[PDB]
């Protein structure tokens, strides 16, 4: 019984890092997504194409 | 003595298969998230395929930059049906460029019986002339691209930077 | 970066052996990884091997079976073969290419990095000092070893070195006694499900799995993965030692069938042979992974490494083994006569070797007269050995007092010094209270190797 | 003037295009500049192998061709630097790029351009003075120790038309000039000398002098000589860097120029960390030794051919030295690696092997190598005298003695020193064989060590001959079981096991003998050799006339001479006087004529 | 065998 106790506990107190860890994670991320998007649609637009440097006429 | 042993190895392995499921669940999150992130992209890339003004420029750069690609006196160029005005637009400003740069004179068609399934975002694809050697420069195979190389910048904006690490070389 | 697309191709002059050769390709680079897309959709890769002209060939992974030169496409990447690797790795699972086995997700990547990685500059290294408390006393005691060397351990087919591996792992630390601990990332080449489920369940044992980075591949998946599986773990070492300066100690098992493989991809290319067929390269290949190991300036992290090999009819001068005590400096040599008498853990000392016990031990890192000790005992073991041969013909008649003396000293030895248990875990000074015990078996005036002094002030008690 | 790369594979690449090219002509390849070589053509195209690794080549890939073979830097600052397999001074790239790798194709000049040395002139010449090649006409300090000094190169002669005052100058200041034949050209302090090819001399001589060795072993009963050959191969976990290290710490000779090939890392850090700390003075202050010494690592992974550039490398910066009147003393690591490198390299081309893969031609490179060695008298008006001994290390795989690199080094070498596993399985440092080694060199030194001594011959010879008796009655009590011995046997195969377990042992790293210099060689022969004596002729006496003297007798009777004859060897001379040991030795054979004639 | 066969390859040449 002393075992099946500490299961539960340590099981309720895992669960409770989990959330909390996960809640953390997405109140981060909330924080800053437009720069990034920014970021790499503006990359994507750009192209300026070349040659191939090893190219000869 | 021995049921004893028998308790405390069950204990052991029940505790860190617990902790090994929350910490997978942790790294399942984070990847969806990503994921989610990918998805808005793509969305917002598809709302940019509506301008025609720089729709055109950025068509007229990809055709130029598969013809510079394939070097093949023969080519052909696919694209959407619903694009196709704008892509004889981009050829005809492409072709000049190109035989001034590797000077050599390439025919340059557009086909008229199969078109790219309404499913691709947008884009052009390019063969030479035997259909054996082809470029896919659509929309979607640059986005994947893009996204891959630039993961490790995608952390950093997103999770701030890990402490741990002292050297960046 | 590289903005260029990558072009995607449909020639194939054609395929011999595990060989892929295309044509009428525009400027190959060589090694570079290219996707294989098959007829039925299912997906492959490889590597660039040898280029001229506008021909290549390309060195398929998972085995060439099922390929038609008509409807197969050849996408190229333009680049070496490059690996994402982050911090978070510990406590997953993979097979021999990197791909997750655990039902978990790929791994977002702090950094790319080249797979052969690139070699350590020979002025800015710091020799290894620091001690490793294995616990076993044929290691501490006789072979000790210090982070940062790269010994190997042989065995033969049937014998327990997975045992032997694994309590290595549980009982690594410092001699020296906030609280250190390792990181451990383990490759294995070819073992079977025995063996892959012997290993998991031991890291799950002790609540290690929190830091432990595995790789798997059994003997189901193609051969030709076993060449790239051993310098992607050791990529992911180097990049945990340097740039988390954390401390590292790494585990490849049965390299024999990594020589195998080698062997085997390189008959396709008919290279030149050497001692029982194979490369002549092998060697500098050998090289090349081992090496990788020891510890550098202006840092704080290591990379140990401990290779596991098998001695294919226990012949030592095979070129595997041969080559094996060339590259790294030591040996250990678990034997099988003890084996065969039922002792755990059954290591010869006589052939062992470990090169970097002259700075390992001294005054101020574990005892005055460490060293002393070590000569004597294996002068001791090995005297014994030639009296036991000896006895062997002329009969218990012929032996004079000595003779007996080395004979008991080699008994009790042998079920003293080498006889430990499972789990015992002995200090090393309760070894070295045990070795003098076994030393004052000897009247001090036989004693040949020891200095005078330590005998007059150790000796007596 | 650019090839363009048709194909690649391996170290082995080829290039289109160029026609106007000849062997071994250096070569930059790639994007990089990878430093390379040529070795075959056919036509148009060529053949280039590649000192660096080749990953990421691609084909078409500009390869620029120079206008020089593979030649390599001589002058000022060459000692106490460590340089790479082909000369690229190690220090300067690690703190150029301030990281701890080495990027392929880095370009540093093999010396300084920024550091002024002191310059000294000729005090001896003058505006119009007439001089030759390998004529000094400079000394710069590079220390206190070695002193360097310039001298014309060789295909140059003419009448002085400026020499520059005393002064601290760099490399780019000229120095000297002077007109030949109405052709005036500039000399630096930099010479510029093809690898593959020999520094002409006047002459060589017959040697005169011997040479040093730290190990009891070795230097007794198989000398070395100044400008001699040696070999020392050995089958693995016998540790033949143990000996080439100490031999390096300890030498009389003047410069030491340790080439490591395929060597492990640790090893050379080893050397970097460990040879700084050890120190001796010659006239004065007290100096490290690296002072002394330049190294030239190469370690396994490093590129394959690289293996090959840096020996030629070494070794003409022995003869640079040596043709300063210098003692120089070189030591080769492993050599079988460098010949596994030849092999692959031949293999990759398509090439005939002939003995377990090893091309034919490996023998006549070897010999080549071996050759430029020596005493000589050296080519200048000043007139030095000078040598280069060569002392390299094999490493037979598997210990296999008859396998083809070994069989080659054992006919062009003068002194060998087969090693045995056995014996380092025993710890028996060093672990020498004693019985299948040799030395041609013997008859030449007699002259000398009688000039000096005049009593090493008997000792020498005794020696012998007790070690071969021991070696043939070595299967007669094996086999018989130590029962049909008469007194005589007994006490040579006993008196075999004293000296084998004492003079011959020695341990390489304890204070006590890291070095023994040769006075106590002598002592402890001497009185082993006559304690031999000494009990033969009592046990002789004895037994012819009655009351045979049984080996167990004299071991009761003087056990505790036995004792302090074995701890003879903890001295440690460098504190304790030389005198005083050779008292203390005095003493021992005093006990034992006092304890012959109680006897007696 | 192994130089045979190399003889044998070249030959094909």
């Amino acid at each position: 019984q002393a075992a099946m106790g500490s299961q539960g506990n340590l099981s309720a107190e895992v669960e409770q890092a989990t959330r909390r860890q996960v809640q953390g994670m997405q109140s981060s991320q909330q924080r800053n997504r437009e720069r990034v998007l920014a970021q790499l649609l503006g990359m994507v637009c750009e192209v300026r194409p070349q040659v191939h440097p090893n190219y000869r006429v | 003595e021995k049921k004893e042993k028998q308790i405390e190895q069950q204990k052991k392995i029940q505790m860190s298969n617990l902790m090994n499921q929350a910490r997978l669940k942790v790294l399942r999150a984070r990847d969806d998230l990503i994921t989610d992130l990918l998805n808005e992209a793509k969305q917002r890339l598809s709302k940019v395929v509506k301008d025609t003004t720089r729709y055109q420029v950025l068509l007229d750069g990809l055709v130029l930059q598969g013809l510079y690609q394939l070097l093949e006196p023969r080519m052909i160029v696919r694209c959407r049906k619903q694009d196709f005005p704008l892509v004889k637009a981009a050829v005809q400003k492409a072709i000049p460029m190109y035989k001034i740069a590797t000077k050599k004179d390439v025919d340059v068609q557009i086909d008229q019986e199969a078109y790219l399934p309404e499913e691709i975002a947008g884009g052009v694809e390019i063969y030479n002339g035997d259909r054996k050697i082809k470029v896919s420069n659509t929309l979607e195979s640059r986005l994947d691209l893009i996204a891959q190389q630039m993961m490790p910048e995608v952390r950093g904006a997103l999770f701030g930077a890990n402490a741990n690490r002292k050297f960046l070389d | 970066y590289l903005s260029q697309p990558r072009l995607t191709y449909k020639t194939v002059s054609g395929v011999n052996g595990p060989l892929v050769i295309l044509d009428h390709v525009k400027f190959p680079r060589y090694a570079e990884i290219v996707h294989l897309t098959l007829p039925d959709g299912t997906k492959r890769s490889g590597q660039v091997l040898e280029v001229s002209g506008s021909k290549a060939v390309v060195q398929v992974f998972e085995g060439t079976s099922g390929i038609d030169a008509k409807k197969t496409s050849c996408e190229f990447t333009g680049d070496i073969l490059r690996t994402p690797v982050s911090e978070d790795m510990l406590g997953r699972v993979f097979n021999g290419s990197g791909k997750p086995i655990d039902r978990g997700p790929v791994v977002l990547a702090e950094d790319f990095l080249d797979i052969m990685g690139q070699p350590i500059n020979p002025q800015c290294r710091i020799y290894p000092e620091e001690m490793i408390q294995t616990g076993i006393s044929a290691i501490d005691g006789m072979n000790s070893i210090a982070r940062g060397q790269k010994i190997p351990i042989f065995s033969a087919a049937g014998l327990p070195h997975n045992e032997i591996a694994a309590q290595i792992c549980r009982q690594a630390g410092l001699v020296k006694k906030s609280e250190e601990n390792f990181a451990i990332v383990f490759a294995a080449m070819g073992v079977n499900m025995e063996t892959a489920r012997f290993f998991k369940s031991d890291f799950e044992e002790n609540g290690s799995m929190d830091n432990v980075c595995l790789f798997l591949n059994l003997a189901n998946d193609p051969t030709i993965e076993r060449i790239i599986t051993p310098r992607l773990a050791l990529t992911t070492a180097e990049f945990l030692a340097y740039q988390c300066e954390k401390h590292v100690l790494v585990i490849l098992t049965d390299m024999s069938s990594y020589a195998e493989a080698l062997r085997e991809v390189s008959a396709a290319r008919e290279e030149v042979p050497g001692r029982r067929g194979f490369p002549g390269y092998m060697y500098t290949d050998l090289a090349t992974i081992y090496e990788r190991a020891g510890r550098v300036e202006g840092r704080n992290g290591s990379i140990t490494q401990i290779p596991i090999l098998t001695m294919p009819n226990d012949d030592i001068t095979h070129p595997i083994p041969d080559l094996t005590g060339y590259i790294t400096e030591g040996q250990i040599y678990v034997d099988r006569q003890l084996h065969n008498r039922q002792i755990y853990p059954p290591i010869n000392v006589l052939p062992s070797l470990s090169r970097l016990m002259k700075s390992a031990i001294g005054e101020g890192m574990t005892r005055k007269d460490h060293a002393d000790v070590s000569n004597q005992l294996y002068a001791c073991y090995a005297i014994g050995k030639d009296v036991q041969a000896m006895k062997a013909v002329v009969g218990e008649e012929a032996l004079t007092s000595d003779d007996l003396l080395y004979l008991e000293f080699l008994q009790k030895f042998e079920k003293n010094f080498i006889t430990q248990g499972p789990y015992e875990n002995r200090t090393v000074y309760e070894t070295l209270d045990i070795g003098w015990q076994l030393l004052r078996i000897f009247p001090k005036e036989m004693l040949k190797r020891i200095p005078q002094s330590t005998l007059s002030e150790f000796y007596p008690r | 003037t650019f090839g363009y790369v048709h194909g690649v594979s391996g170290p082995v690449v080829t290039a289109c295009d160029m026609a106007g090219a000849a062997m071994y002509e250096l070569v930059r390849v790639g994007h990089s500049e990878l430093v390379g070589e040529i070795i075959r053509l056919e036509g148009d195209m060529a053949t280039i192998q590649v000192y660096e690794e080749t990953s990421g080549v691609s084909v078409g890939d500009p390869v620029l061709r120079t206008g020089k073979p593979l030649s390599v830097e001589l002058g000022p600052g060459i000692m106490g630097a460590i340089f790479d397999g082909i000369q690229r001074p190690l220090s300067d790239i690690s703190s150029q790029t301030q990281s701890i790798y080495i990027p392929r194709g880095v370009n540093v000049s093999a010396l300084s351009r920024d550091i002024k040395w002191e310059f000294i002139p000729s005090k001896n010449l003058r505006v119009g003075s007439h001089i030759t090649g390998g004529d000094i006409y400079g000394i710069v300090n590079e220390n206190s120790l070695i002193k360097h000094k310039i001298m014309l190169p060789p295909r140059n002669r003419g009448s002085v038309t400026y020499i520059a005052p005393p002064g601290n100058y760099d490399a780019s200041d000229v120095v000297l000039e002077l007109e030949f034949e109405g052709v005036k050209e500039k000399f630096s302090m930099v010479q510029v000398w093809p690898v593959r090819q020999v520094r002409p001399v006047t002459e060589k001589l017959p040697a005169n002098h011997p040479l040093l060795t730290g190990q009891r072993v070795l230097d007794a009963l198989f000398p070395c000589v100044q400008g001699g050959t040696t070999a020392i191969p050995g089958a693995f976990g016998c540790g033949k860097t143990v000996i080439s290290q100490s031999l390096s710490k300890y030498s009389n000779s003047d410069v030491i120029i340790y080439v490591g090939c395929g060597e492990r890392g640790n090893e050379m850090s080893e050397v970097l960390r460990d040879f700084p700390e050890l120190t001796m003075e010659v006239d004065g202050k007290v100096e490290s030794i690296m002072k002394r010494t330049a190294l030239v690592a190469n370690t396994s992974n490093m590129p394959v051919a690289a293996r090959e550039a840096s020996i030629y490398t070494g070794i003409t910066l022995s003869e640079y030295f040596r043709d300063m009147g210098y003692h120089v003393s070189m030591m080769a690591d492993s050599t079988s690696r460098w010949a596994e490198a030849l092999r692959e390299i031949s293999g990759r081309l398509a090439e005939m092997p002939a003995d377990s893969g090893y091309p034919a031609y490996l023998g006549a490179r070897l010999a080549s190598f071996y050759e430029r060695a020596g005493r000589v008298k050296c080519l200048g008006n000043p007139e030095r005298e000078g040598s280069v001994s060569i002392v390299g290390a094999v490493s037979p795989p598997g210990g296999d003695f008859s396998d083809p690199v070994t069989s080659a080094t054992l006919g062009i070498v003068q002194v060998f020193w087969g090693l045995d596993k056995k014996l380092a399985q025993r710890k028996h440092f060093p672990s020498v064989n004693w019985l299948i080694s040799y030395s041609k060199y013997m008859r030449a030194l007699d002259e000398y060590y009688d000039k000096h001594f005049t009593e090493f011959v008997p000792l020498r010879t005794k020696a012998k001959e007790i070690l071969q008796e021991e070696e043939d009655l070595a299967e007669i009590v094996q086999l018989v079981g130590k029962a049909s011995l008469a007194e005589t046997d007994k006490i040579t195969l006993e008196v075999a096991k004293l000296i084998k377990d004492d003079f011959l042992q020695q341990n390489g790293y304890t204070p006590y003998d890291r070095f023994c210099p040769f006075y106590k060689t002598v002592g402890m022969l001497s009185n082993m050799i006559s304690f031999y004596d000494m009990a033969r002729r009592a046990v002789e006496t004895t037994a012819q006339s009655d009351n045979k003297i049984t080996w167990s007798i004299i071991r009761e009777h003087m056990g505790e001479i036995l004792y302090k004859l074995s701890s003879m060897k903890f001295k440690d001379p460098v504190k304790d006087g030389e005198a005083k040991i050779k008292a203390d030795y005095a003493q021992l054979l005093e006990d034992m004529q006092n304890a012959f004639r109680s006897l007696e | 065998f192994y130089r045979l066969k190399k003889i044998q390859e070249k030959k094909k040449i």
